[PDB]
């Protein structure tokens, strides 16, 4: 492994120091009565670690049986989004979209809240923003926005896409488009294609996307 | 393929060797010869009486054999399980992985139990680590 | 004594299970750096600023680790770009993809892709994703890609616009 040699030399170091201390205290003979005071401290020190290990054991067991998470499904825990790749003792590996492996402890899955992206249908919905100038119609824009969703071979139809006008913006009226997608991996491409065709239809139908505006009362 | 064939051949060879030992009638004498040595001083309670004995060489051989077969079988579990499970058309996204892991875990547990029983130290092991096991199970 | 022995068992489980090792970038609580030592009660993380972090042993087991290099050491990097409203959205795409394709340090199995993901208040936002094998190659690659992207930008004549705004004057 990468550091198996270092680990094994450290382990032999540790065993050697333990056996040396045991031999020395046996030679001194005080170790016979030493099981009075420091024994309790040794007991609790070992108990903490063994309890941690066994608690992670039972957490792994309940994760394997109840199965809130599995292998091959996007999940986010505390703003850590990625696909689960391994379920073992005390550790679950989540490959993040940036190729960054997160080693989540086993108790965290049971205790915390999981956002399981793909549990039953793997379906998701995505939204698209758009800003429209004040001196323009609110129906040509709606038809333009809905055309892209309708004529896209990757947008579902049972939850039919809709167009909303949900905010009076300081400079642009805000239009929001909601549409559903089946495959999880299709999310990023669909937004790109929809934005490109929306911009094309925008310059075609001649409806203005306005920049933030402001009026000035000059006096010299 | 190759791993499954090797596992099957090992199982067949083990069965043939067990049959030969129980049939040749000389391995019984070899069993007595192995069980007629001493390695360390162990103690315990048998039939309500405190008995202190020595670690027979047969016990050491049995412990070594148990450890070796456990290590061989833990790695032989997943393919031999998956070949059967793949014919079952599965039951969930990772139910197969979960079940192979569970058999792995049970196998390692039974191997450790057998090894510590063969060593005989497990008789008094219920003193210190027992409390840690109790609290660990209690938490879950 | 319980603190010392708990850190002892934490070091033991770190050495055996090995979630972290020597010579791999890792971040714990916004502390990014390379692990340099695993001892009792203390693990040293050399930060990119040459700042040694002495993380207690229980923290590695209990907290969440971002292990940058655990299996493949691969990573992906993204590049932003803003494009003016009155310009094409295909010459820009080809310009962005040219830099990724003709760079000897950009992988090919996860082929780089160009995205148009945001209608900006003043500039359309283009995002480029590309993968790199070596961890130490991350910083240089972004610099070279940005330089060649700017060169191709002034070459193909596609405008990178500054934030704009319209004024309705009246005196």
């Amino acid at each position: 492994r990468q550091g198996a040699s270092y680990a094994i030399t450290t382990i032999l170091n540790y065993i050697i120091i333990a056996v040396g201390a045991m031999t020395v205290f046996g030679s001194l003979g005080v170790s016979w009565d030493k099981l009075q005071w420091l024994a309790a401290a040794l007991s609790v020190g070992l108990s903490f670690g063994l309890q941690e290990i066994f608690g992670n054991f039972v957490s792994g067991l309940i994760i394997l049986f109840e199965r809130p998470v599995r292998i091959g499904d996007t999940v986010t825990i505390g703003s850590f989004s990625g696909t689960v790749s391994k379920i073992r003792i005390r550790a679950t590996t989540i490959t993040d979209f940036d190729r960054k492996e997160v080693i989540i402890p086993n108790k965290a899955f049971v205790t915390e809240r999981l956002i399981n992206w793909s549990l039953t249908d793997t379906t998701t919905r995505l939204v698209i923003r758009l800003g429209v100038a004040y001196g323009s119609d609110l129906e040509k824009v709606r038809k333009v926005l809905l055309k892209a969703a309708t004529e896209h071979p990757r947008v579902m139809h049972e939850p039919m896409p809709e167009v909303f006008f949900t905010a009076f913006g300081a400079s642009t009226l805000d239009h929001e488009l909601r549409l559903y997608v089946r495959e999880l991996r299709d999310r990023s491409r669909t937004v790109d294609e929809l934005n490109r065709t929306i911009d094309q239809l925008c310059r075609e139908n001649d409806i203005n996307i306005a920049f933030n505006q402001l009026e000035v009362h000059l006096h010299n | 393929n190759q791993q499954t064939l090797r596992i099957t051949m090992l199982l067949m060879f083990a069965l043939f060797g067990v049959m030969f030992w129980a049939i040749w009638s000389d391995l019984i004498t070899v069993f007595s010869y192995l069980d007629s040595i001493t390695l360390w001083h162990y103690n315990g309670t048998e039939a309500g009486a405190a008995v202190v004995k020595n670690v027979t060489m047969g016990s050491l051989l049995f412990a070594i054999i148990a450890s070796m077969v456990a290590w061989a079988l833990i790695r032989n579990l997943p393919g031999l399980l998956e070949v059967l499970v793949l014919s079952r058309l599965n039951m969930r996204q990772g139910a197969s992985y979960a079940i192979t892991t569970i058999l792995n875990y049970i196998i390692i547990a039974v191997g450790a139990m057998t090894v510590f029983g063969s060593l005989g130290v497990s008789w008094d092991k219920l003193q210190w680590l027992a409390a840690a096991l109790s609290v660990g199970l209690s938490f879950g």
